[PDB]
């Protein structure tokens, strides 16, 4: 391949009943976990003197749907170049050609502490919260820009280090229930980048507190612990959702009046409740946007405008190609082979 | 935003 990076020395190893083949590069292999997708070990990064994740994708190409899901999640992973947002490091496979591409490996950022475990030894200040929501609406701001939406925004998809730096991790390529918004866990309609607010808005309340703001153990429990919150839907949210069924056992309900913030929570900056107010609406088109936020008082002393980047515009017109299995196969060895590695 | 312990 013209002007092509030259081949790394692989060197083979069985890991949990997997043949790993990887670059001299990556030493010191252990297994973190494993998906439907792929499996997951820890590496040392003897280029970048950094600990990474490499994950092995299992089958990527076994149907049409697990290989254009393969070709997806790369070309996601390479679009995204933005320091509070999951980075790809790395991607490379064995093969020497088109013919032998069987293996897709990924590296990225090693989640170390997500944000569930940061609580479970310390006690956050509000300006450990400031900054940490701050840092997940500025990600926010690019991929939404992007028109990129996470989709399953929750503590255990942010990995925060020990200078509470924080990265958005692990998109949702399309479990608790707690963090997403109601229109998408009841299908009431169409998936908008404002499920993303929804998500922050639980969040903060749960850094905030320390009590998971709505546990609820199925849909319906979950919805109605929501709605004692937020209201029951008004007339203008009920005509934009689309199931007759969906809008006939909303209008069932006993209609409920929103809540006033302030009384749960005192104590809480009222910055921040007022914050709050405005990511949870039950309407999305009323929430308010990342970018919106990032202007919001409660983060006067972290907010940069010319410090908040958005996104390159982001191609997604492959999701409606309907191709063979070995068209996405060859689709993402290219995207393989177009890659660019980051500086430093 | 100054520091976080490792769990």
């Amino acid at each position: 391949v013209h002007m092509s990076q030259e081949r790394p020395t692989f060197y083979r190893q069985e890991l949990n009943k997997t043949i790993w083949e990887v670059p001299e590069r990556y030493q010191n292999l252990s297994p973190v976990g494993s998906g439907a997708y792929g499996s997951v070990c820890a590496a040392f990064d003897t280029k970048t003197g950094h600990r990474v994740a490499v994950k092995k994708l299992s089958r990527p190409f076994q149907s049409i749907i697990h290989a254009k899901r393969t070709y997806r999640e790369l070309r996601l992973l390479k679009h995204m170049k933005h320091e509070n947002v999951i980075g790809l490091l790395d991607v490379f496979t064995p093969a020497r050609s088109l013919e032998e591409f069987n293996d897709v490996y990924l590296v990225t950022h090693l989640m170390g502490a997500d944000l569930n475990n940061i609580v479970k030894c310390q006690k956050l200040t509000d300006d450990h919260v400031q900054f940490l929501i701050y840092q997940i609406l500025r990600g926010l701001k690019y991929i939404h820009s992007a028109d990129i939406i996470h989709r399953d925004l929750k503590p255990s998809n942010l990995a925060v280090n020990e200078d509470c730096e924080l990265k958005i991790l692990d998109f949702g390529l399309a479990a608790t229930r707690w963090y997403r918004a109601p229109e998408i866990m009841l299908n009431w309609m169409h998936y908008n980048q404002t499920v993303d607010i929804w998500s922050v808005g639980c969040i903060m309340a749960e850094l905030l507190t320390g009590r998971t703001l709505f546990p609820g153990t199925d849909h319906i429990d979950q919805l109605k612990l929501i709605l004692r919150l937020v209201g029951t839907p008004g007339a203008e949210l009920l005509k934009k959702i689309s199931s007759e069924s969906a809008r006939n056992y909303i209008q069932s309900l006993a209609q409920m009046p929103k809540m006033n913030f302030a009384n749960v929570f005192i104590g809480a900056n009222p910055l921040a409740v007022d914050l709050l107010e405005k990511m949870l609406v039950l309407d999305s088109d009323k929430r308010i946007t990342a970018a919106q936020a990032l202007a919001h008082a409660y983060f006067a002393q972290y907010h940069d405008p010319d410090d908040e980047p958005v996104a390159d515009p982001y191609d997604q017109s492959f999701e409606s190609r309907d191709l063979l299995i070995d068209e996405w196969k060859s689709l993402t060895y290219d995207e393989v082979i177009s890659f660019v590695p980051p500086p430093l | 935003e100054m520091t976080l312990k490792f769990g």
